[PDB]
């Protein structure tokens, strides 16, 4: 009964209901990020369950700030949560200190609030991970992702979910560092489509999101015509 | 947290409060501590535990209490919890005192800290305190009087009682050697000494206190070493 | 072990589920609704015969208009009747106006899921109230019979019947039972009914019965009454 | 109430008059205005008495209990943070102006700290109701660097300008000498005033006072 | 004035080997009188007393809050409290109330446990400790009574020469007071005796 | 703060802590009360009859005001917290309105604080039951009696307690108009029954008494004992 | 040993008289695979640590175990990623309290006191667990030197002359025993970095480790760059 | 935070969580206190036994004020916390009497904190027996907490490992009439009675106590008192 | 009290006098009210010595943890805005006109002023205390665009004095501040350095 609260340490010293709750990130759809040479683009499978949802229904990509975009992937009622807390860190960052919050400011307020969550019983921790990323003029670039326990780190190119760990793969052989996000988009899409499973899982549609140096640094969805000019790229 | 919690303060399946009745055997194997009310007067005779060579003697009694001007106490069982009931019970005397300015009774004393006990084994989710309290003491509308309360917040009046180690073959030697209204210090103190032996003696081994008036005043005091040991020396005469 | 607010692998509450079998315990109480009005009628199970029977009362007027027919747990049913109380005094100050029924009922029902250990204070409920209730009074709609049980949920009908024996009553009632009767013989099927599903031979001390007609108010037959119907 | 300091050659000089007045009439003729603080810390005392003498009690209190977790001499710059803190936290509703001056490991450190909670850091201080009296003896004759026996002169030609020129300051001169190495505490220092002897005796003989109950009691 | 609503006065004088402490009796509502007894000094061991001027209803306050935490005080560490330490736990009590405090001014005299030292001392309503070698006053006449004292009082008094010298003081002092009056009471505390005596005062 | 659920239901839809609280009432001490015409009688079984007990600190016997008194069954200390909310109450209603409170009124109010205790987080039930005896304004004797659940009822003559069962079968039989025609067979009544159960029956009955507009009256080892030479 | 009631399950004492729970978050220590080593000069104090960075699309420059608490103290956190970032965020703010209450800069002593204090409420409290985290704090003393503090999860802090955390703790213990038996800036450096080398026989390339340092010269706390630390790298 | 007893009574009457916090105790290191007439002195083992750590870093024997002192057996983390309760306790009595705590009084607060553990909801016990000294009103003072929340007056105490055979051996070496100066030696040869290899100027931490006050000594005055 | 601060290109100038008077007595001649919050931000303070010297520790105990957390150099803008908020949230206690000045590498040197109320505007150049009123006309008049680090020092000088002269709240020294990329130069100018302008005679 080591693995029944957050605050127990189990013999070996794990702490099983924070890996319970990582367990639940692993059956979501896969959510990628890729930061380019000006820009960050994410793109999502989303899985659509029925037929009588609308198109556009659960979404997994938020705007945290103006300049903050956020993919997320596991329990969509906890990322929703989330998505508030980082919304409140911005908001509350810009009264205080008069300016936008930084990237890696706000990755850290919110994987600090997250692994709070993993201390105690009279909690559970978060069963959702999620890729922050923004655009600034001197800051440049930046794509952090938070798990479960509270950790996050930089990254170039992410993926979470069911079949993270073959996206990632997909994602070591594009050169971003040099490339541009007009054309990572279509790399995006064209990874998202090949790793998306269509023996077991049903039908999917494609959520893409991006910030940068062409969206003046502003966080927007990809518009429907770039949208379906790589939707037809990656097919 | 209500895997974690053992439930101290809730009703068994025969209607009893185990927690109680467990720290009512904690009392069981402490140190004894008697109590004879006489006609003149009213004491405590307790068992001293704290036996040693090198246990140095710094305070003026180990078991016996003095609660107010007019009341002296005597505890049995956990010592850590009764240093919270003794200082509880003086500080519910000085409250009676500030709101009435006169002494607070010997009942009202043992009935406010009987209260206190009494919520620790109904609510809080706390173990209740493992002390029992034998009161002596002097007040104008009952004149002596001697008091024995327990964990469960239960108490009474007594002529003659015992508590702690051995206090159900100390009560059947005092129903036999009480005398009900003809009972002297003197006499009392030879029955206490008569009462430790059987249940057990050296002047060491044992403390007295006696609680009498003198002049419309109360005064409490521990019997000396040497007083005491006259008294041991009286009893093997008889025997 | 579980905690009071826990869900089953149907989709029930246990402790709510647990509360709806005691009132399967509790005197038989039944509640009819006729165009002239609605009659409550409940046995009063007398232990012993050294027990004063009106000092028993299972049958309490909420208000002039409504009245209050209630089974099995009744001292959890004392907490829920003063609540209704208040609640059509307090109406009654704020808008100069007598409360409905279903008003009345469904304030009462706010209260039935309002229990649990963490994440409250002192003064809150630590389990349900195990008690199923039968409100009957006389508004705009004219008479009415609505029925509160422990989880929450409230309906209306013409026929009620709660307790122990309910199960047996509730066929008796759809038997002889139309949508034309008349107070009286809403009166006298209640007794016949209440007569059958009881151990004790149904005297005038045994029961007790109300009437809340559109035109008087909230109204307990009397011994003589009461006798005088069992005719 | 007249208290001085100075920062000398090598240590600070502290200085206060020693009366303690209740309106308009002399209540103590020898009241202590040199509060200790810690081992290398004093501070001198004006305005509410009551005031000065608890928030002084305090500080060195939680200076006492800060020099025993950390194990280090404790600083000046602490003690000023604690009492400035303080005082402004009570808008200026505890009149304390004292005069905080000691010698830890960054040298002699003078301090004069209003109620309202403002600080200031000089080489000489002067707070009280003759304060501008000491203040006058200052800026006439203070050097920079000065000896400690001229420091000690200095210190008690000021709180003597405020002893004969404000009605509220008067008895003696008590001084404070505070270096790396020592702490004279000299109480007092200089007793400049003195009583004029009765030229008469009216002591009161046995038996002048009617008595018209009367009880004993014996004691142990 | 709220101190000179009730009026009253107390002193305190130091001997050889002794203490004094002297107050009026008189009770009242500013002009008119009420009684001609009423307590000020109130005994807080064998040989330590409290004398307290100002409002008679903080004076009964504080008189019964101080008895209060010292009675707890010695039933924890079995022993009698000192004059000085005293003098600390009155004027804690008292600057307890900084902001809206007792109107009282105590004045402590009494005997050390151990060696039998003089200690006299006096606190203001906030509690500021004065102690002084002499002789300590607090009250309405409080102008009339140092007048008095400064003449009066000599270093190293005998019980009696000291008993005379704080009757003639207080009296003299009491007499030029409208408010303070209606008798004087005397403790004069020794090493092994306590003698309390009324003054024949004046009545007016 | 502690904020459990300490009574919660069952799968038969039972309250295991109430029924534990009443499993402690059946181990105490027996107490029957009957109603007279114009007395009302409370008899008490002192199970300890200690030679060395002070047997006016352990009476069960209280009285809640100057009209209403009451005995009680089960633990000693529950009661006692009872007592002195109920003489509490009993002031508070002195206070409001300006008359006495009436018996169902303050059994109504006992009442309501032991269902209380039976609903509330991180607190277990009363154990004891009263036996709520008095006189109304109009002179009216009342005999009611509140259990662990919370719920009272007014009786003619009950008994509560460890021999409750026997005593009230035997009150059923024995309690008529004929048999509570006086001040004496009502008394007669009280230790009839109480005699059938105590052990060695006649010293170890106490038994108070209440007469119409007359405080509350505790019957001595003496006055007991001509009652109980009566009888035989 | 033995076993009673929920000692294993929550920081209460079992019949040996041993904290369980304590003991199982030292072992989360070494669930990071990770290890620290620090070593005190005689004009300085030098912090190196693996810096294990597998896939190229995680960033890593932000992948650093080095964490700057105040201008003049630096530390090394070693085990649970996320309870290390909790640590040190509350040491940055224990050291900016610490300096706004007293009007100084607080002690290296001091914040490993006071973070020690913090960690000692875990192992008496149940509600919560204890962290599966470890901290080394360096820095200059103002008249003491170059001082090297650490504190487990256990609440218990001490003083080295050279400390070592993480998986390989023991053997780093073992060699850094022997260098003190028998030191300048330069020597403190390579004697570091020597000692994480030879217990991990990897021989570590100039972005494989991370190194923090502070001088008497320099209190400034400051981590070498890759550059500096393969110029350290290639004279050994 | 738990609001329910973390230890509670057992069938036989025992609070074993206070039990079991004993244990802790006695396999901690030894520790030595000693009452000879002009002062007290406590001793204890300080072996780090690992090189690296500096000896200076931290300490055992810790001063409460300028008169007390105080020693540990059992858990060093939990002993922090008691120490600074018992600085802040001390504090607190001196704003009130102006007047430095009696020993007996401290010993009294100290053991009031400890004895709240072992009832409040949610804590387990310390698991750190206490001896505290002090010096009042001419005359030593020597005094023992244990976890459970009792404290005792002795004269010499051993605590720690080994402490059964301690207290054997200092009660055949303790005199009544003894100097502080030889009762330094003896709290020193009691410890070293199981201190395995050899004691040395920083292996082993010792505090008197006399009418100047509490101080810990060095390893200069440790050393020149091993030797003989 | 007279608090000055001009920008130029690399940086800003800060000036202030050192008077702290009580009525018509001065408790404090040599007061320097020129306080440091970071490497190259500093602040003039006005109005009440206690008032302004507890906003200025707060905002300096913030911005300290704010630049450790973020690992960056604070911006001017930041100092100010914490200013700001701390004057207009306690705006009926507090007492203050804080003038915020300083150098970072995304804005370079500006000068924030924060008056009584809490409100916040960017000049090039700002004056604050009871002393500026005598001033506005005559840095209406000389100040122009293009001055340089020796150019501001000067003019910066030049207005404390003529404010020093006519205020009887201000007098005793200049104490100026330059802040640049490089750090800060502080420099004070006493009685006779302090620029003379002759009186109408006749």
């Amino acid at each position: 009964g080591y693995d029944l609260s957050a605050s127990t340490f189990s013999p070996d010293g794990r702490v099983f209901q924070v890996e319970y709750a990582m367990k639940a990130v692993e059956n979501s759809s896969t959510a990628i990020g890729i930061r380019c040479k000006d820009g960050v683009v994410f793109g999502v499978e989303k899985l659509v369950l029925s037929k009588l949802y609308e198109e556009g229904s659960n979404k997994r990509l938020f705007n945290v700030d103006r300049h903050v975009g956020m993919a997320v992937a596991g329990l969509l009622a906890d990322a929703r949560s989330l998505a508030d807390i980082a919304r409140e860190e911005a908001s509350n960052f810009r009264s205080n200190f008069g300016y936008n919050i930084p990237l890696k400011h706000l990755a850290d307020r919110v994987a600090m609030y997250v692994h709070a969550y993993t201390l105690y019983s009279a909690v559970r921790p978060f069963g959702c991970s999620f890729m922050l990323g923004s655009y600034s003029a001197n800051d440049g670039a930046q794509l952090y992702m938070i798990d479960p326990s509270g950790v996050s780190y930089g990254y170039w190119g992410c993926a979470i979910g069911k079949a993270r760990q073959a996206a990632k793969t997909e994602i070591e052989k594009l050169q971003m560092k040099e490339m541009t996000c007009r054309d990572v988009v279509k790399e995006v899409a064209k990874i998202i489509y090949i790793v998306h499973d269509e023996v077991k899982d049903k039908a999917f549609e494609l959520e893409l999101s991006w910030v940068g140096e062409l969206t003046k640094g502003r966080h927007e969805i990809v518009p429907k015509d770039i949208r379906e000019e790589a939707e037809k790229y990656a097919k | 947290s209500r895997r974690y919690d053992s439930r101290t303060t809730i009703f068994s399946p025969e209607g009893r409060l185990y927690q109680v009745e467990y720290a009512m055997e904690a009392i069981g194997h402490a140190g004894t501590c008697l109590g004879i009310l006489a006609n003149d007067g009213v004491l405590l005779a307790a068992e001293r535990r704290n036996i040693h060579k090198l246990l140095d003697e710094v305070f003026f009694s180990e078991k016996i209490y003095k609660l107010n001007e007019d009341m002296a106490c005597s505890v049995a069982g956990i010592t850590s919890d009764a240093n919270v009931l003794t200082n509880e019970l003086r500080l519910i005397a000085q409250r009676y005192l500030l709101q009435y300015q006169e002494p607070i009774p010997c009942e009202q004393l043992v009935t406010a800290l009987c209260d206190i006990k009494q919520a620790y084994t109904q609510f809080g989710g706390k173990r209740p305190f493992g002390v029992s309290l034998l009161y002596i003491g002097w007040d104008k509308h009952y004149g002596f009087q001697l008091y024995q309360s327990d964990p469960s917040g239960n108490y009474g009046g007594w002529k003659a009682t015992c508590i702690g180690n051995n206090s159900a073959a100390a009560v059947s030697m005092l129903k036999q050697d009480y005398k009900e209204g003809e009972m002297t210090l003197k006499s009392a103190l030879a029955l206490a000494v008569k009462v430790l032996n059987k249940t057990m003696l050296s002047a060491e081994k044992v403390e007295i206190a006696t609680l009498t008036r003198e002049s419309g005043k109360t005064v409490i005091r521990v019997l000396k070493q040497k007083e005491v040991e006259q008294l041991i020396k009286k009893h093997e005469e008889e025997e | 072990d579980r905690g009071v607010n826990t869900f089953s692998p149907e989709g029930r509450l246990f402790q709510v589920e647990y509360a709806i079998e005691a009132i399967k315990l509790g005197s038989t109480a039944i509640g009819i609704q006729t165009s002239e009005g609605v009659c409550l009628a409940v046995e009063k199970r007398i232990t012993s015969p050294l027990m004063e029977p009106s000092s028993i009362e299972k049958i309490v007027e909420i208000d002039a208009h409504i009245g209050c027919a209630m089974s099995g747990l009744i001292a959890d049913a004392k907490t829920l009747i003063d609540k209704a109380r208040v609640e059509t005094q307090n109406h009654w100050f704020t808008y100069n106006e007598t409360m409905t029924v279903e008003s009345v009922t469904q304030a009462v029902s706010n209260l039935a899921l309002q229990f649990g250990e963490e994440d409250a204070d002192p003064g809150a409920m630590s389990r349900p109230f195990g008690v199923a209730l039968l409100f009957g009074g006389v508004d705009e709609k004219g008479p009415q019979l609505f029925h509160m049980d422990p989880s929450g949920t409230f309906v209306q009908c013409d026929a009620r019947a709660i307790g122990s024996a309910s199960e047996g009553a509730q066929s008796s009632l759809q038997e002889v039972y139309h949508k034309s009767m008349t107070l009286k013989e809403a009166i006298k099927s209640s007794l016949i009914i209440l007569k059958q599903v009881m151990e004790e031979k149904l005297n005038a001390t045994n029961i007790e019965l109300a009437t809340v007609q559109p035109g008087q108010n909230f109204h307990m037959f009397t011994k003589e009454e009461l006798e005088e119907v069992i005719k | 109430t007249t208290i001085a300091g100075v920062v000398y050659k090598d240590g600070i000089v502290l200085g206060a008059d020693t009366r303690a007045t209740e309106g308009m009439v002399v209540a103590d003729k020898n009241c202590s205005k040199i509060h200790f603080i810690s081992p290398n810390i004093y501070c001198c005392g004006a305005g509410t008495a009551a005031d000065t003498d608890m928030t002084t009690q305090l500080i060195s209190s939680n200076l006492e209990l800060h020099s025993l977790t950390t194990g280090r001499l404790p600083r000046v710059v602490t003690a000023n943070r604690m009492l400035k803190q303080m005082l402004f936290r009570y808008q200026g509703y505890i009149g304390a102006a004292l005069v905080l001056g000691g010698v830890d490991v960054t040298g002699p450190h003078l301090y004069s700290i209003y109620p309202h909670g403002s600080t200031d850091k000089l080489p000489y201080v002067t707070m009280g109701s003759g304060s501008l009296a000491a203040m006058a003896v200052f800026e006439d004759k203070f050097r920079p660097d000065m000896e400690e026996e001229e420091a000690k002169k200095l210190v008690s030609e000021a709180i003597a300008a405020g002893i004969f020129n404000d009605l509220g300051s008067g008895s003696n001169i008590d001084l404070c000498v505070i270096s790396k190495s020592k702490l004279d505490f000299l109480r007092p220092f200089s007793v400049p005033n003195k009583k004029g002897t009765r030229l008469g005796r009216y002591r009161c003989e046995k038996g002048t006072t009617a008595v018209l109950t009367e009880k004993v009691t014996p004691l142990e | 004035s709220i101190m000179s609503y009730n009026g009253g006065a107390v002193m305190a004088m130091k001997g050889k080997n002794c203490v004094a402490i002297a107050a009026d009796r008189r009770f009242g509502i500013q002009a008119q009188m009420v009684t001609t007894d009423f307590q000020k000094i109130f005994p807080m061991g064998d040989r330590l007393y409290i004398g307290l001027a100002g409002l008679a209803t903080d004076v009964q306050t504080v008189a019964q809050r101080l008895k209060f935490r010292l009675n707890l005080y010695e039933l924890k560490e079995g022993r009698q409290i000192k004059p000085y330490t005293l003098m600390s736990m009155v004027a804690n009590l008292l600057y307890e109330k900084r902001f809206g405090p007792y109107y009282t001014e105590p004045v402590i005299a009494g005997l050390d446990p151990k060696t039998f030292k003089p200690f006299i001392c006096s606190l203001d309503l906030i509690g500021c400790p004065m102690v002084t070698d002499d002789f300590v006053v607090s009250g309405t006449c409080s102008e009339q009574m140092y007048g008095m004292c400064e003449s009066l009082w000599e270093p190293n008094m005998d019980p009696e020469h000291l008993f005379e010298t704080i009757s003639q003081a207080m009296l003299n002092a009491v007499d030029r007071d409208a408010v303070s009056g209606m008798g004087v009471i005397v403790h004069v505390i020794e090493k092994d005796k306590i003698t309390t005596r009324t003054l024949k005062a004046r009545m007016d | 703060s502690y904020d459990r659920a300490i009574t919660v239901f069952s799968p038969d839809g039972h309250l295991f802590q109430v029924e534990y609280a009443q499993e402690a009432v059946k181990k105490g001490s027996t107490a029957v009360g009957v109603r007279g015409k114009d007395i009302v009688v409370l008899g008490v079984e002192k199970k300890s009859v200690a030679k060395l007990q002070d047997e006016r600190t352990v009476r069960k016997i209280c009285a809640l005001d100057d009209n209403v008194c009451m005995a009680f069954a089960g633990l000693t200390a529950d009661a006692r917290i009872v007592i002195n909310r109920a003489r509490v109450e009993c002031q508070s209603h002195r206070l409001t309105v300006e008359d006495p409170v009436t018996v169902e009124y303050i059994t109504r109010y006992i009442a309501s604080l032991k269902q209380r205790y039976t609903q509330s987080n991180g607190r277990r039930p009363f154990g004891i039951s009263a036996l709520i005896v008095g006189f109304d304004f109009d002179g009216t004797p009342r005999l009611y009696q509140t259990d662990p659940s919370g719920t009272y009822h007014a009786w003619k003559a009950n008994a509560i307690g460890r021999g409750a069962k026997s005593v009230r079968e035997f009150l059923e039989k024995n309690y008529t108009d004929d048999a509570i025609e006086t001040d004496d067979l009502t008394i007669k009544l009280v230790i009839k029954a109480l005699l059938e159960v105590v052990q060695s029956g006649g010293k170890n009955i106490e038994l108070a008494v209440m007469r119409r507009d007359q405080p509350l009256k505790i019957l001595n080892p003496e006055e007991i004992e001509k009652y109980v030479a009566e009888i035989e | 040993g033995s076993s009673a009631g929920f000692d294993r399950h929550i920081t209460i004492f079992s019949p040996e008289g041993r904290l369980y729970q304590v003991e199982y978050a030292f072992k989360a220590i070494n669930q990071g695979g990770l290890t620290s080593v620090a070593v005190r000069g005689k004009d300085c104090a030098v912090i190196v640590t693996q810096k294990k960075v597998p896939d190229k699309l995680l960033d890593s420059s932000t992948v650093t175990h080095l964490f700057k608490i105040t201008e003049s103290i630096g530390c090394v956190m070693t085990g649970m990623t996320a309870d290390s970032r909790s640590q040190v965020q509350r040491a940055r703010y224990e050291a900016a309290n610490w300096k706004y209450k007293y009007g100084y800069e607080i002690p290296v002593d001091m914040l490993c006191k006071r973070i020690a204090d913090i960690s000692q409420v875990y192992t008496q409290n149940a509600e919560m667990r204890p962290l599966g985290c470890c901290m080394i704090l360096i820095g200059i003393d103002e008249e003491q030197g170059p001082q090297v503090y650490k504190c487990d999860p256990a609440g218990y802090y001490c003083g080295f002359k050279a400390t070592a955390a993480g998986v390989k703790q023991t053997e780093s213990t073992s060699f850094l025993e022997k260098k003190v038996k028998k030191w300048t800036f330069e020597q403190t450096v390579e004697t570091a970095i020597t000692c994480l080398s030879t217990v991990l026989s990897i021989d570590f390339k100039p972005s494989e480790i991370e190194v923090g340092v502070v001088t008497v010269e320099n209190p400034k706390f400051r981590i070498l760059t890759e550059a500096e630390i393969d110029a350290h790298l290639v004279a050994l | 935070g738990y609001s329910f007893s973390l230890t509670t009574f057992s069938p036989s009457g025992k609070l074993v969580q206070i039990e079991y916090a004993l244990a802790a105790v006695a396999g901690g290191a030894p520790s030595v206190g000693i009452k000879a007439a002009n002062g007290v002195v406590l001793a204890t083992e300080k072996k780090q036994k690992s090189i690296l750590y500096d000896e200076r870093s931290v300490h055992k024997v810790e001063p409460i004020t300028k008169h007390i002192g105080l020693v540990y057996s059992g858990m060093g983390p939990d002993y922090r916390v008691l120490v600074h309760r018992a600085r802040k306790l001390a504090q607190q009595y001196y704003l009130v009497y102006q007047e430095p705590i009696p020993t007996a009084q401290l010993v009294q607060r100290v053991a009031s904190v400890m004895q709240e553990y072992t009832q409040s909801g949610g804590v387990r016990p310390f698991g750190v027996s206490l001896l505290i000294c002090g010096w009042n009103e001419g005359r030593p003072y020597l005094f023992q907490s244990d976890p459970s929340g009792a404290y005792f007056a002795w004269k010499a105490t051993a605590m720690g490992k080994n402490y059964v055979n301690g207290k054997t051996f200092l009660e055949k070496r303790y005199n009544e009439d003894l100097e502080l100066e030889d009762a330094i030696h003896t709290a020193i040869l009691t410890l070293k009675e199981s201190f395995e290899g050899q004691m040395t100027e920083d292996n082993i931490e010792v505090g008197i106590c006399n009418e100047a006050g509490f101080r810990r000594l060095t390893p200069t005055e440790v050393r020149d008192y091993l030797a003989a | 009290t007279t608090i000055m601060a001009v920008q130029f290109n690399g940086g800003v100038v800060l000036g202030a006098d050192s008077r702290t008077t009580t009525g018509s007595y001065i408790a404090n001649r040599v007061t320097d009210k020129l306080t440091p919050i970071h490497d190259h931000i500093f602040c003039c303070r006005s109005g009440s010595a206690a008032d302004t010297q507890a906003v200025a520790d707060a905002v300096t105990y913030q911005l300290g943890f704010h630049s450790i957390e973020l690992n960056e150099p604070p911006l001017v803008h930041t100092a100010a805005s914490l200013f700001k908020e701390m004057c207009y949230r306690y705006r009926e206690d507090l007492m203050a006109g804080i003038i915020i000045a300083g150098w970072d590498p995304q804005e370079g040197g500006q000068v924030y002023s924060v008056p009584m109320g809490g409100m916040m505007v960017r000049q090039s150049f700002a004056i604050g205390g009871s002393g500026s009123s005598y001033i506005y006309g005559y840095v209406d008049a000389t100040y122009r665009e293009g001055m340089t680090k020796d150019e501001c020092l000067q003019f910066t000088a030049n207005a404390l004095a003529l404010a020093m002269e006519r205020d009887g709240s201000s007098g005793g020294v200049i104490r100026l501040a330059a802040i640049q990329e490089s750090g800060v130069e502080r420099q004070v100018l006493l009685g006779d350095q302090i620029p003379k302008f002759t009186i109408a005679t006749l």
